[PDB]
């Protein structure tokens, strides 16, 4: 199986086939000690972010990675920010300090 | 686990004593379990399930 | 000769592991509920554990599980203490009905007598008729009818 | 020794205890637990080992 | 300059409570009804639980009604219904609320056992439950009357109380009541009492909870929170699109189960409004709120309770805690795993053509991957019109697409990763080369790494898009930059089972082949011998080789000699680079010392050779294992000639013990025993027949009668090169294979005497199958339990990294060789290799400093102080590293995959964890659980008590339960006095002194003893010491440093003893304690500094003290902890990897490492 | 290809230091401002990067110099420009 930019949940925005075209592969907890245990920043940070969890990440990656420019802007995962909402929707007030 | 009465011992673990103990099992097919049990005060127990 | 909770729990720190089922029994006739374990497993766990690697401080997990344990009646349940709540309202009596509904009849035609012992309550009664015949109001909106 | 340690006394108020003890909570009735520790393991409806 | 106010890139996060107020500045509008659709045109009906006004437009900049469907018309909003026309986007932003009709308890507070209003109010909970229920009324501010504040009433006793005092005495009940009671309440005259009742009366029971409650009291109160937000007034209804209505197949929909939960909530609030304007009695409207409680309770946290069901769905409706909870054990999205775009995965195949850099990739895969890099290019270059013609020809698959994508490959690095990654290994970049096929070539040498064999195990790959992540891939990730193992410095690459067994056959001898005897002028013209056939490729032949040596200061020196080797050897020598010795490639070249070879050559030539040599190394092997014609026929397992015979004694002697027992001279037990012995010893005999047999048998001719050597039958060769196979295998083979014991555990006297060469009988297979499937389940458990351990490691490490570069510390502990028993069971060269010393040592005459002062120890430095007879070196570690919240590079040492010295910023912790916890699958008191139990501090089960104080020491008082031993110290006072047990036999001498942490009796020890009687030094050496003896039991190497890590965590608390800055008993931070007294020792009081005392922490202990809330959310219970830390108004910096990776940016370690640094220090500053 | 970066660490011995400069100039070429300073032999712009480290032509301060140089570069373009500002005045 091989996937480079396919579906998405609507849910959470992640990576998944439903086309027969397959979601992509998943990086797990272990994955994620193995690029801290190596120096690598980047690749985990593309790997959560960019690469899977990010709504705007993703297309705005797109389009440097088709332009021949490679970077990233990575913003904030969707994930967490689902998770800001829904602790905050409970009695708990949650915020995002200084600047 | 055929249905009918089964004598168990659950020797050693329970209460760390050594004392052991022995508990009867009445399986039925269908229906409630009628369990007979000792304790460590030799007093003799009964639980439905 | 008696109290119970001690029991389950001395017993419970000097084995070192209780099994799940082994609380359950030992548990007092008190608190009988399947999600009152689900907080008191944590209670427990973190001073000496036995879920079927801890805290070693215990201490106020104890003073607060043995206010849970005078915490163990009422079982919630809004049901519960709704049925027996309205339980104790004693059944009316065929004479009883009419008693009460006597002092409804005494009430409202009270006030109702208060009503018409006001001048402003005609008056305007009067001008608001006065506005149905022209126009600016319906029938329907005033009265619901007279006597009749 | 099982009996000093039975809190009960005669067939009702163990009837009572056992009701008691499989639905808790809720008070006992006579034809309640009858019915119940009779419909238990005396049932041919309720319980089978064939 | 103004600082901001619209979007930026934030600093930490902060947690609390929230304000009505607060609640209905998220809020864009109330939610009046429990309506969600039209149920024809399903659009959203106005105010409710799905709604344009108060959220959002159903489509993209387009109002609901459809007046203004213009992308122009953008910030207004409609006349006919309010919508402001804005992405359908917003509609997964924007919050809303519901005014309650009563006051309602928020669950988490109420019940989360720190029931937080409890504690707060000092109120039981069984009691505030009863008046929330209207099962009691309790008095609020009572004043000055009959009563207490907190006190609780009933029916009859609150209307007689009222009855004597209308006025200056209050009660109420319910929710309405606590939260009177809860705003009613003044912390500070609180506190002001509180200070006072604590000064006052001594008892411990007293001033201990006083102590307590106050420290939570001004803790609340520097919070920020009120205590009325306990209570809720208004509840915030969250965003529609993250609890989808969306439809599906056959007009069906599908939606959240908050849906039906906020619908109940709901309903119950305007009922009870409807009810209040009603005038209803109180009966009712009490059973309302209770209905309403209940409801606001389901949807929050649905846990407690009695959980109530979804619509016609027996299963229990989801909540929002079990939103942010999840499941499957402690995850939270960013930790269980995630999908990944530009990823990939199949079966694998070998490749032995792959350089050790490269890896085979399919090409549709490789097309599929680079897709949006080969529009780019194509349409880069001119070959497509636009971006859509690009997808059309790759789609089209011209044959020009392909040629683009070999200029994309080209220096684009891939990413292979396996299953169970466990060491950093486990993930490892290579460099993509285009294949026709379906599978991924896999380079032979790095399937050692991986775990992986060839039977069908799948690997996936991934992309590293941005140029930082083809960087870090290229300069850490690659393959050819790690070659050593992080766990200790042996090689990794070391070549595995075909290329060892050819160097093997390759390098070897015989007694008598072709060209014995002769002489050839080097490994040219012996190479060109043997590929003519004239000279047997294992011959004993003199040839001259030119060996070189860069012993020369930086130089190397050129020598040249005849050299006694074979042709074999001589051939080898050619791929052999510069300045390595012969007497390398001289030997037989097995398994081990084909990696020494290599191991050498890194310590010696560099990284680059190294990785050359390395794959002419596989190369050949693979070549001549080939050419080896190398087999395995059945002939070639060979049974002992005298197996018979012992198996026929070893069967009289069981007669004998028989008619011994038959004639009573042996008990049951002893005969059994006897038998077993006698069994037991047989199979050795039989082994050490069969191995004898296997080994010298070939009997051989060399121009005279005969001689013996070294046999080279196949299954031998292979067993002993370390190809693969072993004695205790190859003996399963031959010779009679154990005795099995029954499920049991009781092992069988009657052996198997059959092996698998000769048939087995049915009763010998029925007895092995036991054997066989615990063997199984016991492995397959025991990868559980190794992962496990890794977890509970990571957790416990972690944020560790290196932060500082020299603390500076003269600080160290003592190596020395092991010295167990007998010789040496671990040498001095190796505890001590690639780390540095502490101070300078001397030789055995002094003024002489070899190792000066701090120098990391390398190889040659070693070699120096093995040259001189040193017995001992000072070492610095990472558990005595003064740097505060960090380890220094300095005293941790050099072990990476690169020799030279750790890197400023790499993390350490993981790496410890992940070296510690990687072999533990190999690891069967003693085993695995030993290890367990170590990492985690835990008394053992009947332990030996150490000397509290040193001196004469006597047997005092008599026996009840104990029996009390006084000790007596020489100058000191004696109040120490322990009462110890007598029904255990004891050790230390009633008429003799004994030092403190002496024993006074035998057996285990618990490793807070050995720390706080002997010391940090001394429990530090304990705990490396025995998981070391149970890893090199096993036969697995794991260097000090990483287990010294986890010490160096497990004793990172302590606890205060003296005073004069913080409290008494507070366990705290070795690290901020130190600081603060550091600190103190000058300005502030001239010394007011506090002393404290270590403390010995279990790793999963340990691992539950963490400052951010967020990584403890994690892997920790999350309600409890959220709700900890929202009552403290805790503020989580974030600083830490686990926190850094939830919330999704640069991890404070390795490259992000810059990056945090400069931040930190922008932050906090000008 | 560059198969073993050891010398590129050599030099810089960070060796994440490494990757973020490499990086840095890797970007300088990538969306050009800038041109190699050592032959490309096709090698990506990665490679020329650690190549570029390799030769001790390509480092931290040398880049920082650069761009401090750039700044000015541009400022004595603007000089009239933003002179010509005194509108604010
Ligand atoms: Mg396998
Ligand atoms: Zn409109
Ligand atoms: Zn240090």
């Amino acid at each position: 199986h091989a996937r480079s930019t396919g579906s998405y949940s609507l849910v959470t925005q992640q990576p998944l086939g439903g086309k027969a075209q397959f979601g992509g592969q998943r990086f797990g907890e272990m994955e994620v000690w193995a690029l801290e245990a190596y120096g690598a920043a980047y690749t985990l940070q593309e790997m959560l972010t960019v690469k899977s969890d990010d709504v705007n990440g993703r297309t705005k990656m797109y389009k440097n990675i088709v332009d021949g420019n490679h970077q990233m802007e990575p913003g904030m995962p969707e994930s967490f920010n689902v998770l800001l909402k829904e602790i905050r929707s409970l009695g708990i007030n949650i915020e995002l300090e200084d600047e | 686990r055929s249905p009918g009465v089964f004598f168990d011992s659950d020797k050693g673990k329970t209460h760390s004593s050594g004392k052991v103990l022995y508990n009867a099992r009445i399986i039925p097919y269908r229906g409630s379990w009628l369990d007979f049990e000792f304790d460590p005060k030799d007093n003799l127990f009964v639980r439905i399930d | 000769p008696q109290s119970q909770l001690k029991l389950l729990v001395t017993r419970g720190k000097e084995q070192g592991y209780l099994t799940y089922a082994e609380v359950n029994d030992h548990l007092p006739e008190d608190i009988v509920d399947s999600d009152q374990i689900e907080d008191i497993i944590q209670m427990i766990n973190d001073m000496g554990i036995q879920v079927m690697n801890t805290a070693d401080e215990d201490a106020a997990e104890a003073a607060a599980q043995v206010l849970s344990s005078v915490e163990s009646g009422r079982t919630t349940d809004p049901v519960r203490m709704y049925m027996r709540e309205m339980g104790t309202v004693e059944l009316l009596t065929r004479e009883g009905e009419i008693d009460i509904a006597k002092r409804i009849e005494d009430g409202i035609n009270q006030v109702q007598c208060s009503v018409a012992e006001y001048p402003e309550a005609i008056t305007y009664l009067l001008e608001q008729y006065d506005r149905v015949e022209a126009e600016e109001a319906r029938l329907s909106d005033l009265i619901t009818g007279f006597v009749d | 020794e099982t009996l000093r340690v039975d809190p009960t006394n005669d067939r009702l108020s163990a009837l009572v205890e056992i009701y008691r003890m499989m639905r808790p909570g809720e008070p006992p009735t006579r034809e309640a637990a009858e019915s119940l520790f009779e419909n238990l393991f005396f049932s041919e409806d309720r319980y089978d080992l064939s | 300059l103004k600082a901001q106010t619209k979007t930026e890139e934030f600093d930490a996060i902060k947690i609390a409570l929230a304000s009505p107020d607060m609640i209905r500045s998220w809020s864009f509008g109330e939610v009046k009804k429990p309506e969600t659709i039209n149920y024809r045109t399903f659009k959203p009906e106005r105010d409710g639980l799905f709604c344009a006004r108060i959220f959002g437009p159903v489509k993209d900049y387009e109002c609901l009604c459809g007046k203004y469907k213009r992308l122009k018309h953008r910030g207004v909003i409609c006349e006919k219904c309010g919508v402001e026309v804005t992405q359908t986007k917003v509609r997964r932003e924007r919050m809303g609320h519901i005014e309650l009709a009563s006051p309602t308890a928020h669950i988490w507070f109420l019940k989360s056992l720190p029931s937080r209003i409890g504690l707060l109010l000092d109120m039981p909970l069984r009691d505030i439950e009863r008046v929330l229920y209207f099962e009691s009324y309790v008095v609020i501010e009572g004043g000055m009357t009959n009563l207490e504040r907190q006190q609780i009433l009933t029916e009859e006793q609150y209307l007689d109380a009222l009855e004597e005092f209308g006025d200056e005495f209050d009660a109420k009940m319910g929710a309405e009541a606590i939260q009177a009671l809860l705003k009613s309440m003044d912390l500070e005259q609180e506190c002001e009492q509180l200070r006072e009742e604590l000064n006052e009366t001594n008892s411990e029971t007293k001033r201990k909870k006083l102590t307590k409650r106050i420290k939570l009291l001004e803790a609340f109160v520097q919070s920020g929170n009120k205590p009325e937000w306990m209570i809720l007034t208004v509840l915030p209804v969250l965003p529609p699109d993250l609890r989808p209505l969306v439809p599906l197949d056959g007009g069906r929909f599908a939606t959240s189960d908050l849906n039906d939960l906020y619908r109940r909530v709901i309903n119950r609030n305007n009922r009870l409004k409807r009810l209040l304007d009603l005038a209803a009695p109180d009966i009712i409207v009490r059973n309302e709120k209770r209905m309403l409680q209940e409801a606001v309770d389901a949807l929050l946290d649905n846990g407690r309770r009695g959980r109530a069901i979804t619509g016609s769905n027996k299963r229990p409706l989801k909540s929002l805690a079990d939103m942010i909870k999840g499941k499957q054990g402690r995850f939270r999205q960013n930790l269980l795993g995630k999908r990944v775009d530009y990823s990939g995965r199949s079966v694998i195949t070998v490749g032995p053509y792959l350089r050790l850099h490269q890896c085979g990739l399919p090409k549709k895969m490789a097309l599929e991957l680079f897709k949006p890099f080969i529009y780019g290019k194509l349409e880069l270059r001119g070959l497509a019109t636009t971006i859509k013609a690009a997808k059309k020809m790759v789609e089209r698959e011209e044959a020009v697409v392909w040629d683009i994508l070999d200029e994309v490959i080209r220096e684009h690095p891939v990413l292979l990763n396996r299953a169970p990654t466990l060491h950093r290994l486990g993930i490892q970049a290579f460099e993509p080369v285009l294949i026709e096929g379906k599978a991924i070539q896999l380079h032979p040498l790095v399937c050692a790494a991986y775990n992986a064999d060839f039977d069908g195990d799948q690997m996936a790959v991934h992309v590293p898009l941005t140029l930082e992540a083809q960087l870090e891939a290229r300069a850490l990730m690659m393959s050819t930059n790690n070659i050593l193992s992080p766990a200790n410095g042996e090689p990794i690459i070391v070549p595995s089972q075909d290329v060892v067994l050819g160097l093997y056959y390759m390098t070897r001898d015989c007694v008598n082949a072709k060209g014995e005897g002769m002489v050839l002028t080097g490994p040219k013209e012996a190479e060109r011998l043997y590929r003519s056939g004239l000279a047997s490729l294992h011959a004993r032949v003199k040839v001259r080789i030119t060996e070189y040596e860069k012993d020369a200061n930086g130089e190397l020196v050129a020598k040249t000699s005849l050299k006694d080797t074979t042709v074999g050897r001589a051939i080898l020598w050619m791929i052999v680079p510069k300045g390595l010795p012969y007497s390398i490639v001289n030997q037989a070249l097995g398994k081990k010392a084909i990696s020494k070879m290599l191991n050498t050559c890194y310590r010696i030539l560099g990284l680059k050779p190294t990785v050359i040599f390395a794959d002419q190394i596989m190369y050949t092997g693979f070549a001549y294992a080939a050419r080896s014609g190398a087999s395995v026929g059945i002939d070639d397992m060979v049974i002992p000639e005298k197996k018979h015979e012992i198996i026929s004694e070893a069967e009289a002697e069981v007669a004998e013990i028989q008619e011994q027992f038959q004639s009573g001279l042996v008990t049951a037990g002893e005969r059994y025993n006897k038998v077993i012995d006698i069994w037991a010893a047989a199979n050795d005999r039989v082994s050490k027949a069969m191995m004898d047999n296997l080994q010298t048998e070939t009997v051989i001719n060399r121009d005279g009668q005969e001689e013996k050597q070294v046999s080279f039958n196949s299954i031998y060769m292979m067993a002993d090169s370390g190809a693969r196979g072993s004695a205790a295998q190859i003996r399963q083979l031959a010779g009679m294979r154990g005795l099995m014991a029954k499920p049991d555990g009781s092992i069988i006297e009657t052996p198997i005497t059959a092996n698998f060469r000769e048939g087995l009988n049915v009763l010998q297979y029925f007895i092995s199958t036991h054997g066989a499937r615990k063997g199984l389940a016991d492995t397959a458990l025991k990868t559980a339990n190794s992962g496990y351990l890794t977890r509970r490691l990571v957790d416990v490490a972690q944020d560790l990294v290196v932060t500082e570069d020299d603390c500076g510390t003269h600080e160290g502990i003592m190596m020395t060789p092991v010295i167990e028993g007998g010789d040496v069971k671990e040498p001095l060269r190796d505890r001590v290799l690639g780390r540095v010393t502490a101070e300078d040592v001397l030789k055995p005459g002094t003024a002489d400093i070899l190792v000066p002062r701090n120098t990391l120890l390398h190889e040659q430095w070693c070699d120096l102080l093995e040259e001189n007879s040193v017995d001992a070196v000072k070492v610095r570690s990472v558990v005595s590293c003064d740097t505060d919240f960090g380890v220094c590079a300095h005293c941790y040492g050099r072990d990476l995959a690169r020799g030279h010295i750790i890197n400023k910023g790499e993390a350490i912790g993981v790496i410890a964890a992940q070296s510690i916890g990687e072999p533990g699958t190999q690891l069967t008191t003693g085993g695995l659980p030993r290890v367990a139990d170590l990492f985690e501090a835990r008394r053992p089960k009947e332990p030996a008590i150490l000397a509290e104080i040193s001196g004469i020491v006597s047997f005092g008082k008599e026996t009840k339960g104990k029996r009390r031993l006084v000790i007596t110290p020489v100058d000191g006072s004696d109040p120490y006095e322990e009462m110890i047990p007598k029904w255990r036999q004891l050790n230390v001498f009633e008429g003799e002194r004994v030092e403190r942490g002496d024993v006074i009796s035998d057996g285990p020890e618990a490793p807070h003893d050995i720390l706080r009687l002997r010391g940090v030094h001394a429990v530090t050496r304990y705990i490396v010491n025995e998981v070391q003896d149970v890893y090199r039991l096993q036969g697995v190497k794991i260097n000090d440093k990483h287990i010294e890590v986890i010490v160096r965590q497990m004793l990172r608390k302590a606890t205060i003893v003296n005073a004069g800055s913080s409290d008494f008993l507070e366990g705290e931070q070795v690290e901020y304690s130190r600081v603060k007294i550091a600190n103190r020792e000058l300005e502030a009081n001239g010394k007011v500094g506090a002393t404290y005392s270590r403390d010995l922490l279990g790793i999963t202990k340990a691992s539950l003290a963490t400052e951010s809330f967020i990584s403890a959310a994690s892997f920790q219970e999350t309600t409890r902890v959220l709700t900890e830390a929202a009552v403290a108004g805790k503020r989580d910096e974030l600083r830490g990897l686990k926190e850094n990776v939830i919330v999704g940016r640069l991890i404070p370690a390795g490259t992000g490492y810059a990056y945090h640094q400069d931040r930190m220090r922008r932050r906090a500053a000008g | 290809a560059r198969v073993t970066v050891q010398d590129a660490v050599e030099k810089i011995g960070n060796r994440f230091d490494l990757v973020l400069v490499a990086a840095r100039r890797a970007r300088q070429m990538q969306v050009g401002g800038k041109d190699p300073l050592v032959p490309e032999e096709n090698d990506k712009t990665t490679v020329i990067a650690l190549r570029e480290i390799e030769e001790g032509l390509i480092n931290n301060q040398i880049l920082d110099v650069r761009e401090r140089q750039e700044q000015q570069e541009q400022e004595a373009a603007e000089l009239q420009a933003v002179t010509a500002i005194a509108e604010g005045r």
